[PDB]
């Protein structure tokens, strides 16, 4: 039942600070060790320091030991991540994970994860992506399967989220990872294949949503008229 | 300067047994490093699996150990499963600090399975931005090796074009991709032929599916 909730994400400007925040629940968060665990865009994951329940010993990894303040509220099931001197090398997806501390056996383990919270440090504003149709190339009549989808592009910064008929559409659905165009902007397509006969009576309807330019859109896609 | 290892990616067949190791550029993996191992599946879902160099965490099935092998910690499952897809995460604990590795792509071999080739022409309300976007769409195929050319009538286009991959689907363990052909709304229309020529080892010849630049 182990709930791992961060937030506190989003664009920051170089040379500025930013706290990031976790909920916990499910366990007796006053009993154990937190830790901080960022992963930059093509990186493998990277510990950024642990505390021990008490708040009385606060590991750091060598470097951030000072840009990075780790804390916690036992009260209010919380752990919190002071950041500073923020520089490009701090973008990045920042993970809550919950540390089974056991020196008896020296046995020490990040058990769960939180699903991280995104943090790009930019001098870029943020902008809302466009959200183009990738309308059916197909009809009822050629019987099977069509695929169709939604082209979200020119945003910025990660992420996007994107549902299919408010979430109703599930099976079929294929969102790629979102790729860093040459202007610096990011896009992304997300594509999903349904039974050509629904093709004018079922409605296909891709949700974005983009909190960071506060955009929500719900574009729906049909097959271009010809 | 510590520098945690793994081999960048494995592959292994249902059933197989298969070793991941990590190795410290310090020297010799010791029980002191408390080497532990971490699981990513897709969506940034990451799960501890070993603690202590072969302890294993509670909920992890027995397949999942942990040793010693060689100056290096090692991850060892055996009898793999489709399940097993994703990406492994060792770390050392280096008297002060923790040291994650690189991370190793773990691939459950499957049969041969040729994409579903799409093709997508830009939508009209794009056009109007003055920029056109053509997609091309791969769908659940596996090996990942895929080549996807773009010709437009007939010119193999170049550097104007990128592609994104899914990860294994868990089900199926295929892979899905698709690549993105960008032009200025101009030569959009200098054009008329617009194909994506995939290739495959499930194809015995190379598809292609394309469109005439307005032709409905
Ligand atoms: C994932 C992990 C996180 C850790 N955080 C601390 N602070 N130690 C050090 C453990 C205590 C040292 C000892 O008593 O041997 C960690 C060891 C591991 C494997």
């Amino acid at each position: 039942e182990v709930k791992l909730l961060e937030s506190g994400g989003g664009l920051a400007q170089p040379g500025g600070s930013l706290k990031l925040s976790c909920a916990a629940s499910g366990f007796d968060f006053r009993r154990y060790w937190m830790t901080w665990v960022r992963q930059a865009p093509g990186k493998g994951l990277e510990w950024i320091g642990d505390i021990n329940p008490d708040s009385r010993t606060i590991n750091y990894m060598p470097s951030l030991k000072d840009k990075f303040i780790i804390s916690r509220d036992n009260a209010k099931n919380s752990l919190y991540l002071q950041l500073s001197r923020l520089r490009s090398e701090d973008s990045a997806l920042y993970y809550c994970v919950r540390l089974d501390f056991d020196v008896y056996n020296h046995y020490y383990v990040l058990d769960y994860w939180g699903q991280g919270t995104s943090v790009t440090v930019s001098s870029a504003s943020t902008k809302g992506p466009s959200v183009f149709p990738l309308a059916p190339s197909s009809k009822s009549t050629s019987g099977g399967t069509a695929a169709l989808g939604c082209l979200v592009k020119d945003y910025f910064p990660e992420p996007v989220t994107v549902s299919w008929n408010s979430g109703a559409l599930t099976s079929g659905v294929h969102t790629f990872p979102a790729v860093l165009q040459s202007s610096g902007l990011y896009s992304l397509s997300s594509v999903v294949t349904v039974p050509s006969s629904s093709l004018g009576t079922q409605t296909y309807i891709c949700n974005v949503n983009h909190k960071p330019s506060n955009t929500k859109v719900d574009k729906k896609v049909e097959p271009k008229s010809c | 300067e510590l520098v945690v290892t793994q081999e960048s990616a494995l592959t292994t067949s249902p059933g197989e047994t298969v070793t991941l190791t990590c190795r410290s550029s310090s020297g010799a993996v010791t029980t002191s490093n408390y080497a532990t191992w971490v699981q990513e599946k897709p969506d940034h879902l990451f799960t501890g699996l070993i603690g202590g160099t072969n302890k294993r965490a509670p909920g992890v099935p027995a397949r999942f150990s942990g040793s010693l092998i060689g100056d290096r910690a090692a991850l060892t499952i055996t009898g793999a499963q489709t399940e097993d897809e994703a990406i492994y995460f060792c770390a050392l604990w280096n008297s002060n600090h923790l040291v994650f590795g690189g991370g190793t792509k773990l691939e459950i071999k499957r049969t041969v399975a040729a994409p579903s080739v799409f093709i997508f022409p830009p939508s009209d309300e794009q056009l109007k931005s003055g920029t056109a976007s053509v997609v091309c769409l791969l769908n659940n195929f596996y090996p990942r090796e895929a080549k996807v050319q773009w010709k437009v009538d007939n010119a193999l286009q170049s550097g104007n074009s990128q592609e994104s991959v899914t990860e294994q689907d868990s089900k199926d363990s295929t892979y899905s991709l698709s690549s993105t052909l960008t032009l200025s709304k101009a030569d959009y229309e200098k054009h008329k032929v617009y194909a994506c020529e995939v290739t495959h080892q499930g194809l015995s010849s190379p598809v292609t599916k394309s469109f005439n630049r307005g032709e409905c």
